[PDB]
């Protein structure tokens, strides 16, 4: 049976991991208890289980985001065992998450990674939630991603990481912690997405009408893209896109695996009945830059692969139709490279709706997953955030004294300006 | 094949990539970037 | 053709037949067959029967039972208190104090249960508080020598 | 009797919960026991 | 009107013999109180081969159970079908062998084969011809191989005349379920090699991989195996019950198997055993049961039948059917692999056919393999007794009954005689 | 019938038993009463509960077993608590003073006026029962009583009832903690006692059976009561094959003939694999794989020696419950899979499995919760080895200086026969070693 393992790391990673798995359950009409709703029936209630556990970890060294699943109303779902606390939390040090206090529980992390990867039968893949500005989401998320690569080959590993802002953010050293985290996701992260705060903040503010966004607000939605892109593995459709299809077929070198997103149909409850939602009209709504999950302006690059998954009620009629329109807009460019360049998948099960949640139903959707040379636009803005930081050399004594060198800082920073000269080769054109 | 096309049109390539020197892209992609953002601060939305 | 006609009783072939035998099968009978009926703790009583010796060995007995079941860890009685709560409130009512109990697995009636409520209510305003939750739970408390003090 | 008729009617009881299709596996695990 | 008389010894032949009696009751119609009320008039044709007489038309098997505990004959009894044995052949102990060749064989079975051989008598000359005896048992026991080999002794020495089948399980080579085994097994083949007419062996992991990948059964129980097991048993003498185009008794497969003295170990195998969820899938065929009989997996013994060349082979159809079939079939499966069958037998391959099949399926057939691919078993077995006799580990429990350390010799000295015996015939040419 | 006699010797015995036979009358469903109630419509339940309880008159059953103590204090908590009604009051043995942590007068002052009445009520015990199957012996070796008085009741058994097995649930000093101070002079006495006299040995610690407590249990502050109740856990589902019928039966001479190579090596492990409390069991069924694993980890082990430096000679699983023959293969196979387990090189198949079909039971307010599969493993290793040299440098260092050896010299014991006991421990060493050497 096919499955993915998921892995949810820091704070980011585990509060969009009780949004994801309240959709999960949701999608599947698994109830908060755990148990989906005449002697065998009582004999499989309560001596067996027809409890679904999820496959998932939730790891953070700081406890009370890691208790708050514990008391919530997800207390049920998981087991006790499967979420895994800590003393004292990374503190925003890419340091501490892999070299001091991140070392002692990446060794507890592998035991359940093995007991969940014993109970499955045939494993594909591994999905990774961190935010690669904090200290635990960037040191114990490379902590177990170089570790995962160890014991584990042709198994691949997904990467949604929630990157900075480029105006706004809640850290001071979040550019130090991305940096180092990003030479962690370029070696051993096979598919990595990016994400960006600022970018859901505006979708939620303008075609969703909500002023005054929290993160639970942001995490219903992020929830949305990582749910759509698994979807083809639990449903079935027309035209399926597996976990494997999704590294063929978006990577066309194995340096470049850096990812936009985008979901189309973000209409408010009020607004729905007035908007007419095709496939035509919401693809041309999945390329608009208001409706991209990072803030970057996909014109100033070109896309190279593109993915886009669809739910609900679509022939393979009007998404063709919805690919040719694309192509001759003169503001979407691709590479010239890459002819055929779109991935088209088909899920027959509508959008499900979280119940209290903003969004409203809609029976088409799409979760456009782009390969974009504008991935290198998000990353020089974080570099000169790192240039201008380094040369003073502040927050070094708390990386050098807790275990870290200064030699770490110049060679991440050398992998991502090979990054920054690799999108500029690998977008370069032929003509004539 | 490989020495006719492959090997010259990645020599042409790398050349070129060569002759790019890497502070320039950084304060390229800076300037657009920061153009982006400015557009998106003082602007009602952006649309493609 | 079947010159063996009827499917008859008893096991017939394998991959046709069950192995149970027709005569003594095809239903689920004996799948919960347990043999003895529960046992209780020998010093409870399920009827309350008040101003008894009996009935004051069986609540020494059930304090002296919960106060080692809650005084395991450094702070169990506050993460039991927590786990007991329930409603998010800090104060616990007849139906949390209940299925904590029931949680704590021991074979307690529902009366005696009530009546361990009322003695640990000590304001009699129908809701416990941390201050009586422990006061009854202490380690050694004096409700737990009621189990010594057997002649009063 | 009744003790190995219910040794067989749970080892039966097994097997039957046992081998059923949930279709959410994918995210979803039932046990150890039944993903033996 | 020729007579087999059942005996079954210890705890593993009390059980495996029970399920024997479970199924040949039922296919000719005795209920469990036991009178008669099938509906068939051939299921009373031949019941004196496997029933007694009484009054009233009950009619009580020749069975004499042993074993030196009273515990299982309390469970033996207790069952369905538990009724029907006289209580007068509950010959029972009250010690106990407890897995100890020497104390089932001299001590403790001394004591009792003199109260067992009066039951056996008495069921010897009730009867009109014995066509033989039959025995299930174990090797690796301590009552079944200890005491079991002391009947088989005692009985051969009585009756020389007269067949033995010994259905007697051995231990597997990946996992056993006693540690003293091979002492077990080895001292029980020197005392069975020159008694034991003919023998069929059974192992445990072999009828695991078959409840697990043939009858789809997830978690099969104890008993399930006694079930493949008492169809084997009741499929080796379908020609004797009832009528046919060729009737083939026990002694026309000693015949036909056996070319010499010593060479009388089978790998016994069983055709029609599809799950139940495909009793509609499998399209059943004499192609199909031909197929099914030859496949390696289906056989009940752990040996593998390609590591050796088949010195003889038989096969017992069951069924309304064509004898050009099968004759034509049992050429094509000689004449396609000509490699695995032995050059100085032309035909190595028997056919029987009964016209009467068993209950609920119209076709079916039992398969007897004399291969010398069998001492690949013993080699396992005489290995593991050579490193344990070699240090002494475990010899005080057994030299503590009056079996010296030398009587242990010749238990190997017969045992890798079997083994050169068997490999010399595998590389016997035509020529020399 | 098959039916065993157990003695209970020392303080220590006699807590466990308090414990032990707790769990027996919870099974048979016999109340502390005494009476066994009404259930359904059955003849008779006689082979249920005869290995433990005789059926006296109507509805009474009475224990088979021997509580003998040189001190009052611990027998009369017995008389004074839940279960006064339930034993023979001649079956529990008191004494005039104890033997107080004396080997010498256990044996030889004291223990003399007393092991005669109980040999009297071992006689009665044995008349009363048709086939008895072996003596299970609990004692301290720690203790005055229990090495004292069991060292001349074991060699009293040994010439009355020749040739029968005795089973021996001794609890041993510890490395680390320990109540008392003349604990490695008794243990060393006492281990040429049990060398040669009982049959089958399983050693018992308490700081292995604390720390067992404490990270399967969640329990860090243990009581005695505590640790004697998983204790009974262990005899229980070890001598369950004899009480309920069950696929592969497993008797206490099935135990000898499988589980001792030579008759001077007969020390064993013991481990109980499922151990989930009461509140952190929730719904949770662990699978077949799972307890074997659990059962062969080093830390669930319930004598402190790491069997990752000896070698595993003999070992046998007594399984209870809803577990089926198939899954018990699939979890020896990856054990012999597995290298941080190693056997013998002479010894290339060496496990027994016994299944038992009933489920096993829980005491009300008891920690363990309610658990239908369970993996009861005593295995034999060279790894006690490691226990005994662990007290023979114990006592090494105190019998330098002659410490503590005024009171053994007193009460009648002699001086000579301390380095008899210490060269018989000094045999029994080079015996472990020389067997398990490939
Ligand atoms: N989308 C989303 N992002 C979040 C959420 N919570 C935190 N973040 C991101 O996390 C970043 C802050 O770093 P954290 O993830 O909190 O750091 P951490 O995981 O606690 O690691 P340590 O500080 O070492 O314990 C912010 O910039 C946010 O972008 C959330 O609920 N939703
Ligand atoms: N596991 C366990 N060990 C106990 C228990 N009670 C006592 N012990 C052990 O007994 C040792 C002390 O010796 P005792 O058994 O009390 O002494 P004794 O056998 O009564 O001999 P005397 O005191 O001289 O009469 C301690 O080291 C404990 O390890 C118990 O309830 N459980
Ligand atoms: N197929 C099958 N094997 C059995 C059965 N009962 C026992 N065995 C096998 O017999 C061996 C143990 O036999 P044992 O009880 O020691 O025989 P005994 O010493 O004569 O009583 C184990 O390896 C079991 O696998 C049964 O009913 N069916
Ligand atoms: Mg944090
Ligand atoms: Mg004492």
């Amino acid at each position: 049976m096919r499955e993915v393992i998921s892995i949810h790391i820091g704070q980011a990673g585990i509060q969009v991991g009780n949004a994801c798995w309240e959709l999960y359950c949701l999608e599947h009409g698994i109830q908060p208890d755990g148990q989906m709703p005449d002697a065998f029936n009582t004999f499989f209630s309560e001596t067996g289980a027809g409890k679904h556990v999820p496959r998932c970890i939730f790891l953070d060294l700081e406890p009370t985001v890691v208790d708050e699943v514990r008391t919530g109303t997800y207390r049920q779902l998981f087991h006790p065992e499967q979420l895994i606390s800590g003393k004292e939390d990374a503190a925003n040090n890419f340091a501490r998450g892999h070299y001091t206090i991140g070392k002692e529980i990446v060794d507890l992390a592998l035991d359940r990674i093995r007991k969940l990867a014993d109970n499955c039968t045939g494993l594909q893949g591994f999905l990774v939630f961190n935010a690669v500005g904090g200290g635990t989401g960037s040191g114990l998320g490379s902590l177990l991603l170089e570790r995962l690569s160890v014991d584990y080959g042709k198994k691949s590993k997904l990467g949604f990481t929630v990157y900075p802002s480029p105006q706004v953010s809640t850290a001071v050293v979040e550019p130090y912690n991305s940096v180092l985290s990003t030479h962690s996701l370029l070696e051993h992260t096979d598919v990595a997405v990016m994400l960006d705060n600022e970018a859901i903040y505006d979708i939620c503010r303008r075609s969703l009408d909500i002023e005054r966004p929290t993160y639970t607000n942001l995490n219903r939605l992020i929830a949305q893209v990582i749910s759509s892109l698994t979807a083809s593995l639990r449903f079935d459709g027309a035209l399926n896109v597996d976990i494997t299809e999704f590294q063929t077929n978006l990577v066309p070198y194995p340096r470049i695996h850096f990812m936009l997103s985008s979901y189309a149909p973000i209409i408010s409850a009020e607004k729905a009945y007035h908007e007419q939602l095709s496939v035509a009209e919401i693809t041309n709504a999945a390329f608009e830059p208001a409706s991209m999950m990072v803030k970057c302006d996909p014109r100033h690059g070109k896309y190279m692969a593109c993915c886009l998954m669809y739910r609900g009620d679509v022939v393979p009629k009007d998404v063709n139709a919805s690919v040719a329109t694309i192509k001759t807009k003169r503001t979407i460019q691709f590479v010239d490279w890459c002819p055929t360049g779109f991935k088209c998948g088909i899920n027959y099960q509508p959008p499900t709706v979280v119940p209290g949640g903003d969004l409203a139903k809609v029976q088409r959707a799409v979760c456009m997953i782009s390969n974009s040379t504008a991935i290198g636009e998000i990353f020089s803005r974080l570099d000169h955030k790192f240039d201008l930081m380094y040369a003073k050399r502040a927050f070094v004594h708390w990386y050098v004294g807790e275990g870290m060198e200064e030699g770490e800082f110049s060679e991440a920073r050398e992998d991502l300006a090979a990054l920054e000269k690799d999108f500029e080769e690998v977008g370069a054109e032929s003509a004539e | 094949w490989s020495t006719q096309v492959f090997d010259t049109i990645q020599g042409r390539l790398q050349a070129a990539v060569d002759a790019r020197d890497p502070a320039a892209i950084e304060s390229r992609l800076k300037t657009q970037y920061d153009q982006y953002l400015h557009t998106t601060n003082t602007k009602v939305a952006v649309f493609r | 053709p079947q010159p063996l006609g009827g499917p008859g009783l008893g096991v017939g072939f394998p991959g046709v037949t069950p192995q149970r035998a027709a005569a003594a099968g095809t239903a689920p009978t004996f799948w919960n067959w347990q043999r003895h009926k529960k046992q209780h703790v020998p010093g409870l009583l399920e009827e309350v029967r008040e101003g008894t010796f009996e009935q004051a060995q069986s609540d020494a007995l059930l304090t002296s039972l919960m106060s080692t079941k809650l005084n395991q860890y450094r702070d169990k009685l506050r993460l039991i208190f927590r786990q007991m709560d329930g409603n998010r409130n800090s104060l616990i009512d007849r139906e949390e104090f209940i299925r904590g109990i029931a949680k704590l697995r021991i074979n307690v009636s529902k009366a005696q249960v009530e009546r361990l409520f009322d003695l640990c209510d000590v304001d009699k305003s129908g809701e416990l508080d941390y201050e009586e939750f422990v006061n009854r739970f202490e380690e050694n408390g004096l409700a737990s020598a009621a189990r010594n003090q057997t002649r009063a | 009797r009744a003790t190995k008729q219910r040794y067989e009617e749970r080892a039966e009881m097994y097997d039957r919960t046992r081998q059923q299709h949930e279709g959410g596996s994918c995210i979803f695990g039932r046990l150890p026991p039944f993903h033996e | 009107m020729r007579e087999i008389v059942h005996i079954q010894g210890g705890q593993c032949g009390n059980q495996i013999g029970a399920k024997f009696w479970e199924v040949v009751s039922d296919e000719h119609g005795i209920d469990p109180t036991g009178t008669y009320h099938g509906d068939s008039d051939l299921q009373l044709e031949r019941i004196n081969v496997y029933f007694n007489e009484a009054t009233g038309g009950r009619y009580v098997p020749r069975a004499i159970l042993m074993d030196l505990e009273p515990g299982t004959m309390d469970s033996v009894r207790s069952g369905p079908y538990g009724q029907i044995f006289r209580p007068d052949n509950f010959v029972f102990g009250q010690t106990g062998a407890g897995n100890n060749w020497a104390k089932g064989h001299y001590t403790e079975g001394a004591e009792l084969i003199d109260s067992v051989l009066d039951v056996v008598r008495k069921e010897a000359e009730s009867c009109d011809c014995l066509q033989g005896f039959q025995v299930c048992h174990s090797l690796g026991g301590g009552t079944g191989s200890g005491m079991g080999t002391l009947l088989i002794s005692k009985i051969r020495e009585e009756y020389p005349d007269r067949m033995m089948l010994t259905f007697s399980v051995v231990p597997s080579p990946k996992v056993s379920d006693t540690v003293v085994e091979p002492y077990n097994a080895t001292l029980s083949v020197h005392q069975l090699v020159e008694n034991a007419d003919e023998c069929m062996v059974l192992d445990n992991e072999a009828l695991y991989d078959i409840c697990f990948r043939t009858l789809k059964l997830t978690t099969p129980t104890f008993g399930d195996l006694n079930h493949l097991i008492s169809a084997v048993m009741s499929g080796i003498t379908c020609c004797l019950r009832f009528p046919g185009q060729l009737n083939a008794d026990l002694r026309k497969l000693a015949v036909n198997l056996i070319p010499f003295p010593r060479l009388h170990f089978f790998m016994v195998g069983f055709t029609p055993l599809t799950s139940r969820g495909s009793q509609q899938y499998r399209a059943l065929t004499v192609p199909e049961l031909t197929q099914q009989m030859w496949d390696a997996k289906n056989m009940m013994c752990a040996a593998d039948p390609r590591h050796g060349r088949y010195l003889t082979a038989s096969a017992l159809f069951r069924g309304r059917m064509s004898t050009k079939e099968v004759d034509e079939q049992m050429l094509n499966v000689q004449n396609k692999n000509s490699s695995y069958f032995v050059e100085w037998i032309p035909n190595n391959v028997k056919s029987s056919v009964c016209d009467i099949p068993p209950k609920g399926l119209k076709m079916s057939a039992t398969f007897i393999g004399n291969s010398t691919a069998i001492q690949e078993m013993f080699k396992r077995v005489s290995e593991q007794f050579t490193a344990m006799f070699r240090r002494k580990a475990f010899l005080h429990w057994y030299t503590g009954e009056g079996m010296d350390e030398m009587e242990f010799t010749e238990a190997e000295s017969n045992m890798n005689d079997l083994v050169s015996e068997y490999q010399q015939y595998q590389d016997a040419s035509a020529e020399e």
